[PDB]
């Protein structure tokens, strides 16, 4: 069912706590929209898998190419940081 | 018994030459094969330790 | 309506109509039964895989699922899994029917069938788990199971202290699994086997080894290898038909299956296969010396099994896991045999040794099971007739399987191996049956009575090992494998050389007809040699010293009792908080306490003139050289 | 209306007729079980603080209705499943001691149901200074029942519960009034925001992380945790509060995120090797001690250790396992304490191992509900916890793996507890005790068994109240 509008979080200056909440709630829906995604693609892999037999080559790898590069990302939401001073790792 | 004694060590360690890792293990000795597969428990009157139990 | 559910939960109703028990016997005749049915059905479907479909069952629930994963109660039933049920369903159901007579009189009877069924439910649900997290749930339930299950007794040594270095052994390859599921779920992300199968074209084609190795020690752990392999010993001595369940299908088994289910990423590191390959040569000999030794003959078929699945490890080791496969099949059925085969005749004598030197006749004085062991010893002999000449003998041509280069060392481990193999067999049936009467107990044919239908377990069993060789052929076929172009033992399978490929029989009856030839000449348990032979065979019957790990456990418990020692020094991080204080306590009441009844003017006095004193001087102290800060210190030397 | 309920205590006064003060103790909580139950269909979505309520009243004395609303807010939030896990928990208690009384008194049931009050507002607090006053609130009841009613030197038992989680509680209240003296508010339900730079971003990290290193043990002091867990008072709560009263991991998860969105320069060189040495050494020291209780404290130290790797882990998978092993460990370690205290102390009033032994021959069932609990303890492949410690040892390795690669030896050691307790518990001798009673109470198999069906149940892992990675993450 419904849809929230996303707030665009870097945007609102921090006090008109509503918007601020809607913003976080907005992002992290956008996570799992992305993580939904990868679940569309691992489901999608494994009907490519047990169509082709032995046929990885064939018509299986192009999609483990964006699998395994959707992979590392997707994955956490954190806090868009201030400023990005102090950077390690 | 200096010869006596002597000779009761030497083959006391002869005797520790062949040692065995092994042994017969008749069944119903502590050597464990039949050693009390299942024990007969024996019968006592339970006694109930709480009161209101 | 025969769905894949009923090769399961069939089974699982074998724990649900025993936990509401009340039934003093007739939970044989009700279970065994309900295995059976569970048996011919999936036979139903093995003679069905003409087709080969898959059937998934997948969403019997969802598991979890919050980020980049989901496990799923995912069931699919492959031609690698088959093997294995067949196998398991069948071991199984003759070990049910098995354990009817036998084992009849106990203080708690149930409990044994009742266990070993649920055993079978958790075993089939590890083989029929189409993930690595119900292949967990299954490969863990089988060990925590067998800590109950092998320690069905409740006696003193022989079950209870065994059951935990049965099962603590088992956890050493249980944590070292969830460290290599962990680097799975790093690398990878669904965890199943679909998408693994996939994955074998990595970001950048990494290491791996991290991945497998892991494993490979569960598959130490589990499948009884030489970094750890005492356990087999030392849970044998439950009673015989749940060692029938340890040694031939089911809990030494599915160390190999684990191997065999992730084929796909063993075929991408010849890394890991090299250990694979060394590990499994090392316990073939291991266990050949060990069984040469020790007079327990379920000691003697409990190294045999992990002699004959040294190979196996070589086998996997040499990338021809079809082979692998068939042979676990194979050794399955064998020692489903021999073990129900030893376990009679330990029925059948009143002294129920499990020695060999006590036995003497099992010539016309007990004859039916020892043409039983006869078929199974020619079994394991690898003898041209049946499939012993099918499930060993091309694993050895594999080893001479020349598209791996110093490879021919591991022909002649492996051949060693099978000589030593041959004189098991050997070993054990001159003694029990062509020897002179050894123990004068039982002697008036008291042990002529031979058991209780017992023939009809033995019987099927003996069928599958006669000629089921001729049945499942599998050497040119499909089979669901991986094979990444590596070998695919084609040039093991043509010309090999007949020096060699001949020789490896030949050399199995020469050995089995020379210990047989030790009865006209008997020199070989003669000559009593101290300085060489003696303790020869004794540092080879104590396992190969195996109880060299109790200098590695008990020398180590009191290692981790000095991490108790330790653990109080950290009270005397606290005691002395209760002590160190009940010094400062005294050191502060003493101090202007000389008279301290009568005459304590004087005592504050000269008190309050130091305290101006000190306190002026410190004044001095502090503004010309801050950092002096002893003057204090020096005074906490007071309390 | 308003005094709908005072009316009820008049009920309460003259309840007090029947002089036990017990099953009115008990009807309380299990209505308390529906009231935190109704409450359970609310928390929808949108991920914030759902119900509220001030109960500090800045312009009255019991209310919530201002402007300036400088009061305590003690409200809900995704915290509600330890909520969910704690009002199933706090009638079992008492049943499970229902029977051994020991009649010096009956305000022993007054001190279990005030605790457990407490530490329900505990959860339901949203403030420093509102966590922080029911935090060691439940102390002095704990003091008390642990001085009186208890078993050993009490004179010895108590006083390390006041020494410690009062020590490293009052190390907190620097972090508290630093940063309630920086900010000049508190409202951590309200408060993921601030401009918090980093080396005064990191004493106050110090000032919280002392104090929950002693209240979830670590190995400075964890001899804090088994000599209240030896000296064991009262099978209800003897351990099973005391054991709920060390789920300041939520401490650890509710604070921690929404000021600390800067603390990796202390994340792995501090939290990871002081949870992975505990997780060696104090759980290798169950190998020798002879006290059945000490050696199950001991894995609740291993247990709440793997659980708070997986909270440091920064991965949304890490902070799930953490908060399953959160119920699964309360659910299962409760069991173990009401086993040893509530049927297996009580049979014998003797607490060590070396002529305990010898079980299965006259206690049948008794070892049945032993040896899969104690599976469930061990790790056990079904959920009593697994995918708690499972996604733990996965945050962990994430996070960083050579750790997490000597972390996963906690399953062999988790093994080490139960395995060589349990064979020599069930060896068939039994020679020094004198065959003692039924097993089973009746009332006691039916508190073990909800807690046995509670860890089972959560095979589906239920994630529905936790939005898991709401604030607990980083870029
Ligand atoms: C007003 C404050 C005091 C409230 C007293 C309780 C109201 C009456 C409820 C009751 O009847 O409790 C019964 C119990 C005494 O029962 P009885 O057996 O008849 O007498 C003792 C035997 N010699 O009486 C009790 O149970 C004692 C009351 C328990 C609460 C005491 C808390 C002690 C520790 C203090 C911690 C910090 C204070 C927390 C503040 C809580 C405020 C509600």
């Amino acid at each position: 069912h419904q849809r929230p509008e996303l707030v665009s979080f870097d945007d609102i200056n921090y006090n008109d706590h509503k918007k601020v909440r809607e913003a976080q709630e907005s992002y992290t829906r956008e996570q799992f929209i992305r993580l939904e995604a990868l679940k569309t693609v691992r489901k999608a892999l494994e009907k490519c898998y047990e169509e082709s037999g032995p046929n990885h080559f064939e018509d299986c790898k192009n999609l483990a190419e964006q699998y395994l590069d959707m992979l590392p990302t997707h994955r956490l939401q954190g806090y868009l940081g201030y400023q990005r001073n102090d950077p390690s790792k | 018994p200096r010869l006596l004694a002597r000779t009761l060590d030497e083959t006391r360690a002869h005797l520790y030459e062949f040692r065995h890792p092994d042994p017969i293990v008749p069944p119903s000795f502590p050597g464990g094969t039949k050693y009390e597969r299942n024990v007969p428990p024996r019968m006592e009157k339970i006694m109930q330790h709480n009161l209101y139990e | 309506i025969s769905l894949i559910i009923i090769l399961p939960c069939i089974s699982w109703l074998f724990p649900l109509f025993f936990g509401r028990q009340l039934g003093y016997v007739f939970v044989t005749r009700m279970t065994s039964t309900l295995i059976i049915i569970t048996t011919l059905i999936t036979y139903y479907y093995f003679y069905q895989l003409l087709g080969n479909n898959n059937p998934i069952n997948l969403e019997l629930f969802n598991y979890l699922n919050i980020d980049y994963l989901d496990i799923n109660y995912n069931f699919e039933i492959d031609a690698l899994t088959i093997t294995m049920l067949l196998a398991i369903t069948t071991i199984s159901s003759m070990v049910h029917i098995y354990s009817i007579g036998y084992m009849e009189t106990d203080p708690h009877q149930v409990r044994f069938f009742s266990l070993l069924s649920m055993f079978t439910f958790w075993m089939i649900i590890l083989v029929t788990g189409s993930n690595y997290f119900v292949l967990f749930v299954g490969w863990e339930f089988i060990g925590v199971t067998s800590y109950l299950l092998i320690s069905f007794w409740v006696t003193r040594l022989q079950a209870m202290k065994s059951a935990l270095s049965a099962v603590l052994m088992n956890r050493f390859g249980d944590a070292f699994f969830v460290l290599g599921l962990c680097v799975i779920a790093y690398v990878f992300g669904t965890l199943n086997y679909s998408t693994i199968f996939a994955t074998a074209y990595l970001i950048n084609t990494d290491l791996l080894v991290l991945i497998m190795l892991a494993l490979f020690i569960a598959a130490m752990a589990k499948s009884a290898q030489f970094g750890l392999h005492n356990w087999l010993t030392l849970a044998m001595e439950g009673p015989t038909p749940v060692s029938s369940l340890l040694h031939a299908a089911t809990l030494v088994t599915a160390g190999i299956y684990l191997l065999l289910r992730s084929a796909n990423i063993l075929e991408y590191t010849p890394t890991v296969l090299f250990i694979i390959l060394w590990i499994g040569a090392l316990t073939t000999l291991s266990a050949g010396l060990i069984a040469i030794c020790s007079n327990d003959l379920k000691r003697i078929i409990a190294l045999s099994t992990m002699s004959q699945l040294g190979m196996m490890t070589i086998a996997i080791g040499l990338s021809a896991y079809n082979l692998a496969l068939f042979h676990l099949l194979g050794h399955a059925f064998f020692k489903a045999l021999l073990f129900m085969s030893a376990g009679s005749i330990i029925h059948s004598i009143l002294n129920e040794s499990q020695d060999i030197r006590t036995y003497g006749g099992l010539l016309s004085y007990l004859p039916y099971t020892y043409i039983c062991i006869t078929i199974a010893s020619l079994s394991l002999m690898a003898m041209p007739g049946l499939t012993g000449y099918y499930t060993k003998d091309i694993i050895i041509e594999s080893t001479y399987g020349s598209y791996s280069i110093s490879n021919y060392v591991v022909y002649w481990i492996a051949y060693l191996s099978a000589v030593l193999t041959c004189v098991y067999s050997m070993k054990i049936l001159y003694l029990t049956f062509y020897s002179n009467p050894n123990n004068n107990t039982i002697t008036y044919y008291n042990a002529h009575e031979s058991n209780i239908y017992i023939t009809l377990p033995m019987f099927i069993l003996a069928i599958f090992a006669m000629f089921a060789g001729w049945i499942l052929k599998d050497i040119g076929t499909h089979i669901l494998p991986n094979n990444f172009s590596y070998f695919d033992t084609e040039f093991s399978i043509t010309q090999f050389y007949k020096l060699l490929p001949l020789i490896s029989a030949i050399l199995v009856s020469i050995l089995i007809v020379v210990l047989n030839e030790f009865f006209a000449i008997v020199f070989n348990l003669n000559n009593k040699y101290i300085n060489t032979v003696y303790s020869i065979f004794n540092q080879k019957l104590v396992s190969d010293q195996i109880l060299n790990h109790f200098i590695i456990f008990k020398g180590l418990v009191t290692s981790g009792n000095i991490a108790h020692h330790v653990d109080k020094g950290s009270l005397y991080r606290l005691g002395p908080v209760g002590i160190n204080r009940l010094l400062n306590k005294a050191s502060y009441n003493v101090i202007n306490l000389s008279s301290n009844t009568r005459s304590s003017l004087s005592m504050n006095s000269m008190l309050i003139l130091i305290t101006i004193v000190s306190l002026l001087l410190l004044v001095l102290v502090m503004n010309v050289n801050f950092i002096i800060v002893i003057p204090v210190l020096i005074s906490i030397l007071y309390i | 209306l308003l005094s709908s309920l005072y009316l009820f205590n008049r009920i309460l006064a003259w309840q007090g007729n029947v002089k036990h003060f017990y099953l009115f103790a008990s009807n309380l909580l299990l209505l308390f079980i529906v009231v935190l139950y109704i409450n359970f269909n609310t928390f929808s979505n949108s991920f914030q603080f759902n119900f509220e309520l001030f109960n500090s009243l800045n312009p009255f004395g019991l209310s919530n209705s201002d402007i300036s609303n400088g009061l305590l807010f003690g409200i809900d939030g995704l915290s509600l499943t330890f909520i969910l896990l704690t009002v199933l928990l706090i009638p079992l208690t008492l049943l499970g001691n229902w029977y051994n009384i020991n009649f010096n008194s009956n305000l022993y049931y007054t001190l279990v149901l005030a605790i457990g009050l407490v530490i329900l507002l505990n959860f339901w607090a949203l403030d420093y200074i509102s966590f922080y006053i029911l935090f060691e609130a439940t102390l002095p009841l704990l003091f008390i029942l642990i001085h009186i009613y208890g078993s050993s030197d009490s004179e010895r038992a108590s006083f390390y519960v006041l020494m410690f989680t009062l020590s490293g509680s009052l190390f907190m209240l620097l972090s508290i009034v630093v940063i309630s003296i920086v900010l000049n508010t508190t409202n951590f339900i309200n408060h993921n925001l601030f401009v918090l730079s980093l080396d005064l971003q990191t004493i106050i990290w110090l000032g919280l992380f002392i104090a929950i290193m002693v209240k979830t043990p670590l190995f400075p002091i964890h001899v804090w945790l088994p000599v209240v867990h030896s000296e064991s008072p009262l099978a209800g709560s003897m351990i099973l509060a005391g054991l709920i009263l060390k789920l300041a991991l939520y401490a650890i998860l509710r604070l921690l995120l929404p000021l600390l969105c800067e603390a990796q320069i202390l994340y792995t060189p501090m939290i990871y090797i002081i949870s992975l040495l505990t997780i060696i050494l104090t759980s290798l020291a169950t190998l020798r001690q002879i006290d059945l209780k000490v050696i199950i404290a001991y894995s609740s130290i291993s247990h709440m250790g793997i659980a708070i790797l997986g909270v440091c882990s920064n991965t949304s998978l890490g902070i799930y396992g953490s908060i399953v092993l959160g119920v699964a460990h309360g659910f299962v370690s409760p069991a173990l304490f009401l086993i040893v205290g509530g049927i297996l102390y009580d049979r014998y009033h003797i607490r060590i191992v070396n002529y305990y032994k010898g079980l299965t021959t006259y206690m049948p069932q008794l070892a049945t509900y032993i040896i899969i609990l104690s599976f469930a303890n061990i790790g056990t492949p079904l959920t009593g916890n697994f995918t708690g410690e499972f996604l733990s040892l996965q945050g962990g390795f994430i996070r960083n793996p050579i750790i997490g690669g000597i972390s996963c030896i906690s399953v062999l050691l988790a093994a080490i507890y139960q395995l060589k307790l349990t064979n020599k518990l069930t060896g068939g001798i039994s020679s020094i005790y004198m065959h003692r009673t039924n097993d089973v109470t009746i009332r006691e198999k039916f508190i073990m068994n909800i807690l046995i069906i509670s860890t089972l149940i959560i095979g589906i892992c239920p994630q529905i109240m936790y939005n898991l990675l709401y604030w607990t993450v980083n870029n």
